[PDB]
């Protein structure tokens, strides 16, 4: 309702069986694209560090 | 700072008090670990509180650990002709009459 | 999904020591293998294994110089022994920062895989540890291995202070109910003291080790001589980071010994109040000094004098420690177990590798004696001999404890023993190398330094023999480990005492000074549920 | 050379405020606690006039010697008039020491420029004594280094009497002068404040913690602005400082707890620092403009002036504080040390001769 | 502990954390930065948006971290008083080694400035290079952060009397007045005759001035966060800990500024 | 998530110490937004309760073993430190009670007992 | 077990430690505000005034700075423009902030 | 002068400041060499007379 | 489900393939990566 949803949220974040990052939902849009890109970002630079091993530059 | 006669009241005074055989074994333990060997009036009341708690092995054990204490071989023989009364009446047996 | 949110996405503090041990191992054998190669081609005159190649001669003697004084000795001193007995000693639950230790372990893993790979892109990085300005520039060498070396010394330095600022925050507000500051047991002081040199060394290192890449690939001349710049302000700037460092190293050894002396020799510590100001006075004493390491680099002849006068003063608060290690094992009963071993082996070889010292502080000495074999010497037999040493002695001592598996005690003496020779005939002809001329860094030699050095490629080979005979103790603690609890009387903690009676002491079986041997012996993973008690 | 002269008249003004301050870890008790103070007021001018005739490297070490055997005496003392004496032979040897190293500090620094660096760094002992374990490593580093100074002084080339080459101008010359009482008067009135805050703070209210920032920003402020006072002019370093005492002594009554006090304490400390590095080096400048160049007297007159407000702090302030009370004490020091700031600027070029 | 019902609740003041999976991404977004900058610098990747993709991911990193130091502090409601001592002693730990990366590039300074080398004709700033008056642009950012510094004195003194618009309109006037800094020092940046590969002076001046810049956007950042957070209703009169710690960090960046400018802009000779 | 307490008299969990809410345009008070183990210390700090004690060892008396000391646990065992009965003679020894056997601190010679509350 | 009463001496200590800070914060914020309107908006506002008016007289002397030839720049002396790496970004012979009316890199 | 194979020393002078730097050499390895058989005897007394013993002076 | 074989990463007792295995791959991988760092360099750098 008002401004004061502080004695609502306690309520939820406490008794909610989930842990605390994934509780609200609104935390998909947080945690996709930051778990889609870090999967990308640590992919590059295993193939950039194994690709100058061998003397290939671009 | 502590004096001869002030170690031989207070550890005759904690001698005519224990009640468990924990305890006299535990007076008995920190009476040998000064510098100051224990008075014959001590190791005379030691032997009453071990015939009060009924043990046999600690009153032999007593008498061995006189012979670690004490430097020279003739002052433990001058403590056994003054522990003599006291052992001939309470029967206990030295560790080198029994040969365990 | 139990094995992420226990073993990976962690809290505990005891649950990361062991990983940090873990880590500790693997990188202390693959410096020890890199130490094998060096001392395999210092062996006869010529050119041996290495075939002409002086480059991965200088890349071998750098990576194992930074993989044991930042990868093993700091991960098993602050890890393994820090993280897990500090909240036991001092009555805690957990650390005061748990997401903040789960970091400082995890910056290291990715500080491993830079420095390994500074070592297969390009000739390498053959710049010494210490990283001097003018050599590793951009004309000697060019590519991305300074580069990615001088990023794996950064990584490490926020793991350690995020890890002190732990340490201090921890110990000043998350103690029991009876526990002032000063009935705080000796490690505890150790890892304050040494946490607070985390604190005050470490920005100078990364101010100058950013200056120096900023030089590399910025263009910026801060230690390049044809724009106005000095190389000597480098060495300023390390060697303020170098001094602290090497106590780092040391200082949580000398509690641990403590505790060993406090316990196989049964009596208190001879003047604990001693021995917590002397190391006070020795971390204080550490910084006042640097420029000891640079004394051929043309200072003042005033200044000098003054590093020979500062330098000297440190020995005073060390022999109160080593005086009082005598009178506490004194008059006390001495049982010979493998822990005490180690410690009779540390008050000796610590005492021989830091009397080298006072003849090196000499400015007048340091002369003859800069760049040469005899500072080898000096500091192997103080941290091969002085801290491994320790470090061994820790790990004898409470892992029992904390696996709950116990050891073969034979197997263990025979370790011993092959350490103590092989490392006694390996450190000592480095000596007459040093005092008839030898210089550090050399792949060849003339034909004169021959003989010691096939003394001295003989105790290696002994050495890395009782480095496989430690991991078949490790194998024998694991498998079979509850029955080796009645072949030796060393799984006693304490022995009986002369009137204490068998029966009375299998009733009372542990006596001792802080919480750590009243535990069950698995820890619990939540160990104080209500608080402790102390008067 | 030149730099163990600076490292002896370190170590002096160190074992001087270590000797002054650090005597309980180390009315009856003001009487006591302002002995050495009033006795090295006497005695400053006597050392003056001494190292014109027998020169300037005996006086120091007599002092240190002077100094080790009253503090050995202090030692073992039990009675009163035995400890009295002790504290006055502490006092005397303690006063021929500065004097007589500030004085060879300002011969043998002759460029303007260094002389103002090299006093910024000397003055920087006078709160390590205030901050200072065991104490014995110290101690042995300071019999090293007053060793070296020894070899060089008295063993490597010989020493004679050898009276200096020019006669100095007299005591009561300097004092008929404006200039050297009023840079004088600016020392002595920026540590009064700080020397009657001491006894009154346990009245008013864990202490060391309150003296700390003091010491922590005085070696700061010193260090910086030995060097910078020379490209801003002297006489604005001082104002400026006189300014910034006043304020933060001012800024005490308003608060209300200990913690309170450790921003206003930083405040007080560096500010006291610019007060000292500014002026007194350009005390042996205005000599050098207008007398004849000899440094003695003139640093003897200035340690009488960093001396009047540690001998005259405690026994007014206990008394006024018994009067009045501690936030009127500091109004009125804060209006007198902002009040004398103006006339600071009167220093920006004094007439030559 | 003789209260009636206490067992159902913890016997200790201490946070005890729920298991979390950040620590483990921080470092593997480390990695990708220290990798990509050390590669790209020498070749052999040539394209720029892998290290951008890393610098937003360590970013996004911590801003992942304080949301759940903020959900564990107003909602769940674990922050005792000693939780609270503990978190100032932990700050004022990190305030402090951030002031001694200053001090090494003072030193830095004092050991260039005075005693020259030969190869500069020996003097300060040497010819051939204008350096920046002091009486422009450098009078009026410290005026600002003069004013800044007094501004949130207003905004802590009226969440303690409770008054909302009196902290609202501070703390929005202090983060206006740290944007007009960067502002002013990024013209201040382009108008400039000397750069970072001038001299050792154009390259230390660059680089005690510019560590300044990285640590004001900070600022902007923590005092967004602190006004937003307040006008959501999470701040009380007595347990706010996120103004505390931006307060003690301006403070420290206001005296750091007043030594930056006596040292590096007014003294030259 | 319940009814809120208004003294700890009242409180028999987490479930009863949420409380009621602030107004619109009003900085809040924290007897108006606290939840968790704050709110408890908080309703114990207004009365005089201290909820987290700090209060050392009995060191006044000794411990036989038909009289012994009692300390009081919320668990089987609790770790005990003496250090004397003048409270600095003995050393730091520690000893863990239990409700099947009492620790009797072998140097001094004090008996622990424990108390199941 | 018999439950612990509440001690009323430690009950007033609380409650008048959270009434004496809305009191002592009633003048000191009243205080500030006019610290923070009276002696920091007029000094900002004439720093602002005078400033605009001193950068841009300046701002006329580096638009003609554009147009001088090679032979007309001042001469460059030695370690004046070091190129001994070159930059990754772009063109070598630049950095982040480079504007060519006030600098340039003459070869 | 050339090194020598089996060394155990310094090789020979021919400059007054090699013979002080030998000479302050020798005089420092004597307070070195008392220190050392000093805590050695120390050791050796320990080991031969206070292990396995009944009597444990902890006082 | 606490334990003396309870703390560990890795399984001991009651597994498919024995422990001698992971035991001494560690190990040998812990002594055979610095020789295959010197193999690479010393081929690369046209010598044997
Ligand atoms: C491992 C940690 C460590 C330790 C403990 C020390 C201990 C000391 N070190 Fe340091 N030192 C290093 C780290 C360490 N050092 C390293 C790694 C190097 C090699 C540099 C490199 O190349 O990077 C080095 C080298 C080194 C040098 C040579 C620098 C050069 O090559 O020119 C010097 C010389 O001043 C020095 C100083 C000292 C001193 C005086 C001690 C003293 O603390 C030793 C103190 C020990 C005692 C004195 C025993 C006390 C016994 C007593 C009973 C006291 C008796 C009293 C008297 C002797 C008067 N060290
Ligand atoms: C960290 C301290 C340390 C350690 C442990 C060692 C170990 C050894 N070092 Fe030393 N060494 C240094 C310090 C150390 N070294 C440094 C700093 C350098 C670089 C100098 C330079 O760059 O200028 C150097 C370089 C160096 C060189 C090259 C010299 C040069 O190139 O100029 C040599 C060659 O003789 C040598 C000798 C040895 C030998 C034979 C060992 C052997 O002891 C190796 C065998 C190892 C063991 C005996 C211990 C194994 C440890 C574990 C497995 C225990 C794990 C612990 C737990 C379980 C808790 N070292
Ligand atoms: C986009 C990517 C941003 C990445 C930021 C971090 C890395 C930056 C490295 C330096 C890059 C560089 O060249 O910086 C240049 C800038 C401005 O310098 P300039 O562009 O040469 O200015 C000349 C302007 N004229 C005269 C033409 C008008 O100079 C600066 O202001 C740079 C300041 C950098 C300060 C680093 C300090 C390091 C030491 C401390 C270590 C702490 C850890
Ligand atoms: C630069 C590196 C050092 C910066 C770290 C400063 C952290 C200061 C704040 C602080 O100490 O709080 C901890 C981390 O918070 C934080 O502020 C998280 C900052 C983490 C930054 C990691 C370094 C990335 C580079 C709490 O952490 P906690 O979760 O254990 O508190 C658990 C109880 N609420
Ligand atoms: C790497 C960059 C440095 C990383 C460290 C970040 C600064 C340290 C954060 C210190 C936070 C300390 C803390 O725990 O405060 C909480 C607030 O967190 C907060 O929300 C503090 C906001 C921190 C934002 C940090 C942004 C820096 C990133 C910019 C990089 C460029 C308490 O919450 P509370 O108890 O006061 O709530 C009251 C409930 N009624
Ligand atoms: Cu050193
Ligand atoms: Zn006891």
């Amino acid at each position: 309702t008002a401004t004061e949803k502080i004695i609502e949220l306690q309520k939820f974040y406490q008794s909610t069986n989930k842990p605390i990052y994934a509780a609200h939902p609104r935390s998909k849009y947080y945690l996709i694209p930051y778990f889609g890109l870090l999967g990308v970002s640590v992919a590059a630079t295993l193939f950039y560090t194994g690709r100058a091993c061998f003397g290939i530059k671009d | 700072e502590e004096t001869y006669e002030e170690f031989s009241q207070r550890y005759e005074k904690e001698f005519d008090e224990a009640y468990d055989l924990f305890e006299v074994q535990r007076v008995l333990n920190n009476c040998f670990s000064y510098d100051i060997v224990p008075s014959p009036a001590v190791i005379g009341k030691a032997l009453n509180a071990c015939r009060r708690v009924n043990d046999y092995a600690t009153a032999v054990r007593v008498f061995e650990g006189l012979k670690h204490k004490v430097e020279t071989k003739e002052q433990y023989d001058a403590y056994l002709e003054e522990l003599k009364d006291v052992r001939e009446e309470l029967g206990i047996d030295l560790k080198e009459e029994l040969f365990p | 999904m139990n094995y992420i949110n226990r073993w990976l996405f962690s809290t505990n503090a005891k649950d990361i020591a062991v990983l940090y041990f873990i880590f500790a191992l693997f990188c202390g054998l693959l410096g020890s293998i890199m130490s094998l190669i060096l001392r395999l081609e210092l062996s006869a005159p010529g050119n041996q294994i290495l075939m002409g190649n002086h480059q991965l001669f200088n890349v071998v003697a750098t990576a194992h110089a930074v993989l044991m004084v930042f990868f093993l000795v700091m991960p098993a001193a602050i890890g393994f022994f820090g993280n897990y007995l500090l909240p036991l000693m001092i009555g805690a639950s957990d650390m005061s920062f748990a997401r903040l230790n789960n970091i400082s372990f995890w910056l290291l893993p990715p500080a491993l895989v830079s420095l390994l790979a500074s070592a297969l892109i390009e000739n390498g990085a053959g710049t010494g540890w210490t990283v001097y300005p003018p050599l590793a520039g951009v004309q000697s060498h060019s590519g991305p291995s300074v580069d990615l070396a001088i990023f794996a010394l950064h990584l490490t330095s926020i793991s350690s202070l995020l890890g002190a600022i732990n340490f201090i925050t921890t110990t000043l507000n998350m103690r029991t109910i009876g526990m002032t500051m000063s009935k705080l047991p000796l490690f505890v002081w150790a890892v304050v003291f040494t946490s607070i040199l985390l604190l005050l060394s470490l920005p100078v290192l990364s101010a100058g080790v950013t200056l120096l890449l900023l030089d590399r690939n910025f263009n910026t001349s801060f230690f390049e001589p044809a724009g106005g710049g000095d190389p000597i302000l480098y060495q300023h700037l390390f060697w303020f980071f170098g001094h602290p460092e090497v106590y780092i190293l040391i200082i949580p050894g000398f509690g641990i010994i403590s505790h060993i002396v406090s316990t196989y020799s049964k009596k208190p510590v001879f003047g604990a109040i001693g021995m917590v100001y002397a190391m006070g006075s020795i971390g204080f004493l550490g910084l006042l000094v640097w420029s000891h390491h640079m004394y051929t680099v043309g200072l003042d002849v005033d200044s000098r004098a003054y590093f020979t006068s500062a330098t000297m003063v440190i020995a005073v608060p060390t022999g109160i420690k080593i005086f009082s290690w005598l009178a506490t094992l004194y008059g006390g009963s001495i049982r010979y177990t493998t822990p005490m071993l180690y410690a009779f082996a540390f008050l000796f070889l610590f005492t021989v590798g830091g009397l080298s010292g006072v003849v090196l502080s000499n400015a007048s000495l340091d002369i003859a004696f800069h760049d040469t074999y005899y500072v080898i010497g000096h500091f192997h037999y103080v941290l091969s001999l002085g801290a491994v040493f320790s470090l061994f002695a820790g790990y004898y001592y409470w892992s029992p404890l904390i696996t709950g598996l116990y050891y073969n005690n034979n197997l263990a003496n025979i370790q011993f023993w092959l350490l103590f020779i092989g490392t006694n005939v390996t450190f000592f002809p480095m000596h007459f190398l040093g005092l008839n001329g030898m210089p550090r860094r050399i792949p060849d030699y003339p034909d004169a330094f021959a003989g010691w050095n096939a003394i001295s490629s003989f105790g290696s080979l002994i050495s890395i023999i009782s480095v496989i005979l430690f991991a078949y103790v490790i194998y024998d603690q694991l498998v079979n480990g509850l029955t080796n609890k009645q072949l030796s009387t060393n799984s006693l903690f304490k022995n009986p005492d002369f009137i204490e009676s068998n029966i009375i002491f299998n009733d009372n079986s542990i006596k001792s000074s802080s919480i750590d041997f009243l535990l069950t012996s698995p820890p619990l993973p939540h160990t104080f549920n209500t608080p402790a008690i102390q008067s | 050379s030149r730099k163990l002269i600076l490292f002896i008249v370190f170590l002096a003004l160190l074992l001087d405020n270590m000797l002054l301050t650090v005597v309980v870890p180390i009315v009856q008790v003001g009487l006591l606690f302002a002995s050495k103070a009033t006795v090295q007021l006497i005695t400053n001018p006597f050392i003056g006039l001494l190292t014109n005739r027998i020169g300037y490297p005996i006086p120091i070490f007599a002092g240190f010697c002077i100094m080790f055997v009253s503090t050995i005496m202090f030692a073992f003392s039990s009675s009163y008039a035995f400890l009295l004496i002790a504290r006055s032979l502490q006092g005397i040897g303690s006063s021929c020491s500065s004097v007589a190293g500030m004085g060879m500090l300002a011969s043998v620094y002759t460029d303007d420029e260094e002389r103002g660096n090299v006093m910024g760094i000397a003055l920087g002992g006078l709160a390590m004594g205030v901050l200072v374990g065991k104490t014995a490593p110290f101690l042995v580093l300071a019999a090293l280094v007053l060793l070296d100074g020894a070899i060089q002084l008295f063993v490597l080339q010989p020493s004679r009497v050898q009276p200096e080459s020019q006669k100095g101008t007299p005591l009561t010359t300097l004092l008929k002068d404006p200039y050297i009482l009023i840079a004088a008067g600016s020392i002595c009135f920026a540590n009064m404040g700080i020397a009657m805050l001491e006894p009154a703070l346990p009245i008013w209210m864990q202490l060391g913690v309150a003296f700390l920032p003091a010491s922590i920003s005085y070696l700061i402020g010193t260090n910086i602005f030995g060097i910078l006072a020379h490209k801003m002019g002297r006489w604005l370093c001082a104002l400026l400082g006189m300014i910034i005492v006043g304020v933060s002594i001012l800024c005490i009554p308003f608060a209300k707890n200990i913690y309170g006090l450790i921003a206003p304490n930083f405040g007080v400390g560096f500010a006291i620092g610019m007060v000292d590095s500014s002026m007194m080096p350009i005390m042996g400048y205005l000599v050098d403009l207008r007398h004849v160049s000899v440094y003695g007297s003139v640093y003897a007159i200035a340690d009488v002036a960093f001396c009047m407000g540690y001998a005259i702090g405690p026994s007014a302030g206990g008394a006024i504080a018994k009067a009045i009370g501690f936030p009127w004490l500091m109004t009125i020091i804060g209006i007198i040390d902002i009040l004398f700031a103006p006339l600071c600027f009167f220093l920006r070029s004094p007439p030559a001769k | 502990m003789r209260i009636q019902n206490r067992e159902n609740l913890q016997l200790f003041p201490f946070h005890l954390v729920t298991n979390s999976p950040w620590p483990l991404t921080t470092s593997l977004a480390l990695m990708s930065l220290a990798l990509t900058l050390g590669l790209t610098m020498h070749g052999y990747i040539g394209n720029h948006l892998w290290l951008f993709l890393a610098i937003s991911l360590v970013l996004s990193s911590i801003f992942l971290w304080v949301r759940d130091v903020v959900i564990e502090g107003t909602y769940l409601g674990d922050h005792t008083i000693a939780v609270r001592k503990g978190l100032n002693i932990g700050f004022m730990l990190f305030v402090l080694s951030e002031i001694l990366i200053f001090a090494a590039l003072f030193w830095s300074y004092f050991h260039s400035a005075m005693g020259p080398t030969i190869e500069i004709g020996c003097q300060w700033p040497p010819v051939g290079i204008t350096s920046i008056k002091p009486t422009e642009l450098p009078l009026l950012n410290t005026i600002i952060l003069l004013a800044s510094g007094a501004t949130v004195t207003w905004a802590h003194h009226s969440i303690l009397y409770k008054d909302r618009q009196g902290t609202l309109v501070g703390l929005f006037i202090t983060t206006l007045l740290i944007i007009l800094f960067v502002g002013c020092q990024v013209l201040e940046y382009t108008w400039a005759t000397f750069t970072i590969a001038d001299s050792v002076f154009g390259s230390i001046f660059y680089a005690g001035t510019g560590l300044h810049f990285i640590h004001m956007v900070m600022l902007i950042v923590m005092l967004a966060i602190c006004y937003a957070r307040m006008y959501f209703y999470h701040f009380t009169s007595n347990h706010h800990l996120g103004l505390e710690t931006t307060i003690l960090y301006l403070h420290v960046l206001d005296i750091i500024w007043l030594f930056l400018y006596i040292v590096f802009y007014w003294w030259g000779c | 998530q319940f009814k809120t307490a208004t003294s700890i008299a009242e409180v028999e969990g987490l479930e009863n110490l949420v409380g009621p809410g602030a107004k619109t345009g009003t900085v809040p008070t924290d007897l108006e937004q606290a939840t968790g183990l704050e709110r408890y210390e908080l309703l114990g700090k207004l009365e005089g309760i201290e909820v987290f004690d700090e209060t050392p060892l009995e060191a006044v008396r000794k411990g036989t073993m038909k009289d012994p000391i009692l300390i009081d646990s919320y668990d089987d065992y609790r770790y005990v430190g003496c250090t004397g009965v003048p409270a600095d003679s003995h050393n730091i020894e520690w000893l863990k009670p239990t409700t099947e056997k009492n620790a009797r601190c072998w140097e001094c010679g004090s008996v622990y007992k424990l108390n199941f509350l | 077990f018999t439950t612990v009463k509440g001690d009323p001496a430690k009950a007033q200590a609380f409650k008048k430690h959270l009434d004496d800070v809305y009191h002592h914060s009633k003048g000191t914020t009243a205080l500030w505000k006019k610290i923070s309107y009276f002696v920091a908006l007029p000094a900002i506002a004439l720093t602002a005034v005078n400033t605009y008016f001193v950068e841009a007289e300046h701002a006329e002397h580096r638009a003609h700075n554009r147009h001088l030839s090679d032979e007309e720049w001042p001469k460059a002396y030695p370690y004046q423009n070091v190129r001994r790496v070159d930059f990754f970004w772009g063109d070598g012979d630049k950095t982040l902030f480079w504007n060519p009316d006030v600098n340039r890199h003459v070869k | 002068d050339v090194p020598t194979p089996w060394g155990i020393f310094f090789q020979d002078s021919a400059t007054p400041n090699m013979e002080g730097i030998i000479e302050l050499h020798n005089n420092i390895m004597f307070y070195l060499v008392l220190i050392l058989t000093f805590v050695s005897y120390i050791l050796y007394t320990i080991i031969y007379n206070y292990s396995n013993a009944t009597i444990v002076h902890k006082y | 489900d606490v334990g003396p074989y309870s703390n560990l990463p890795f399984k001991v007792k009651n597994r498919r393939v024995p422990y001698a295995v992971p035991h001494f791959l560690f190990f040998a991988i812990g002594m055979g990566i610095p020789f295959f760092a010197c193999y690479v360099q010393l081929k690369r750098s046209g010598s044997i």
